[PDB]
């Protein structure tokens, strides 16, 4: 009913945007660091907001925060939330930040907080006023202890987030479209332990050619690439050998050493597999086209412009 | 013949597509040919 | 373009081969032409 | 204005160095350069 | 050096940045000074 996880990702895991990097580290890495500078009238903060287009690593950067955190980092989306019945739809909000504070010092997340806000009008009426009521009460109210845990807000639709939640996520932080030199780094993470064939200017080409990607792109090029070259061997007729005996790869029909096969037909280990080199990738970026919208980056500009 | 020339355009324009997975357009252009003038012989 | 005119010339002897498992002669010598045309406009 | 002068040489210096971050020395040139113009506007 | 020209470069853009939160405009003019003239030596 209630998930936790010590998580893997690290500040260097994280590529890009080191704006939010250095401000989730001052507010969750100088209550670690330095504790006894937050007395009397300095307080820590309680709410911070991340928005954006979907897909730009907020809740792998929440996952950072827990790594980095050492403490019980809970982390929710909406499914945990929706109103199934009439009334777990909003005593589990109320189990959630008790058992939170149950958990304390902790760091609780909630993904696309969009699906709990927009009191405006009377859509939505009955789950939007009663969950929405119990998460700005329970969040700070009559005797709720607000210090403690902390609360990450994450959403792809923030003006739709009512000005109340909004004033309650009281540090927010957006999250643009990354540059060239992060999706390099992002790129050379991401080929990992694979021997790859290119170096570290070919993938500022590939950076340059992919202007305009999220986090979630780059993971899905990459996996596509880590289909390509076996995507070669699975394909077609004709091996040849090259070269500690017997070695043969895939070749075009009629070749030096051409021999008409299956990979079926080939024996244990003495395959050898096409380097990985980057048509594959040119080809997977001829693929895939950018999934965001470019009048959502104006409406982000907007309220950024504006809020940030 | 013809229940196979039928079958050999295919084992043709297979071996083209193969071919074009290297790039290769000289091999290509001639079994996607050699296959063409065979499906008018039909 | 290119590595992908280079993709949707198989995607074309794909199609190709498909249509001779009906023996539809008239498809076939279309798509292997559309397809070939293509490698020559590479 | 002044209090804003001086926070738009940072915000200028700091996009310059952004810039560096894919070796674009011609942005970096420039920005790095409307920004000391603006402190010696000061 | 060059790859670490272009990162001394950001080094003094980046203290010119942290010496405006003083005000302290000669340091400022004087490190966003040094940067610029090396990004001119590369
Ligand atoms: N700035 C980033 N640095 C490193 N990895 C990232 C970054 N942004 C996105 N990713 C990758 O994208 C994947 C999915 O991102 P996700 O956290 O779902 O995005 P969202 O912000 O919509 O939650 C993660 O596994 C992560 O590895």
């Amino acid at each position: 009913a209630i998930l936790s996880e010590k998580p893997n990702v690290k500040w260097e895991d994280v590529a890009g945007l080191e704006g939010a990097k250095e401000a989730l580290k001052e507010a969750v890495i100088l209550p670690v660091k330095f504790p006894h500078l937050f007395k009397g009238n300095r307080k820590p903060t309680s709410g911070i907001l991340l928005y954006g287009p979907p897909g730009t690593g907020k809740s792998y950067l929440a996952k950072a925060v827990a790594t980095e955190a050492n403490s019980t980092f809970f982390s929710v989306s909406s499914s945990d939330l929706v109103s199934k019945w009439m009334g777990e739809s909003e005593k589990l909000v109320k189990q959630l930040f008790a058992m939170a504070r149950e958990n304390k010092p902790s760091i609780i997340f909630i993904d696309e907080v969009d699906a709990l806000t927009g009191t405006r009008g009377e859509g939505e009426s009955e789950a939007s006023r009663r969950i929405k009521t119990e998460l700005l009460v329970q969040m700070n109210g009559v005797g709720n202890d607000s210090q403690g845990v902390l609360v990450l807000g994450a959403t792809n639709i923030p003006w739709q987030l009512d000005s109340a939640i909004r004033r309650r996520f009281e540090r927010r932080i957006y999250i643009p479209l990354p540059d060239l030199a992060a999706r390099t780094t992002m790129f050379e993470i991401n080929v990992g332990d694979t021997p790859c064939v290119l170096t570290k200017e070919d993938y500022r080409t590939l950076g340059a050619m992919t202007e305009g990607y999220s986090g979630s792109d780059i993971a899905v090029v990459v996996k596509d690439a880590l289909m390509q070259p076996i995507r070669k061997i699975q394909s077609a007729t004709h091996f040849k050998d090259v070269s500690e005996t017997r070695k043969l790869t895939p070749c075009s029909p009629g070749d030096d050493g051409a021999i008409e096969m299956s990979w079926t037909d080939i024996e244990a280990d003495e395959l050898k597999e096409p380097d990985l080199t980057i048509k594959d990738f040119l080809k997977a970026i001829k693929s895939t086209r950018p999934t965001v919208n470019e009048d959502d980056l104006l409406k982000q500009e907007q309220f950024t412009r504006d809020f940030g | 013949d013809r229940a196979s020339k039928i079958e050999q355009i295919q084992k043709l324009a297979k071996y083209a597509i193969s071919a074009l997975n290297y790039e290769d357009l000289p091999t290509a252009k001639d079994e996607l040919t050699k296959a063409l003038d065979l499906l008018n012989s039909i």
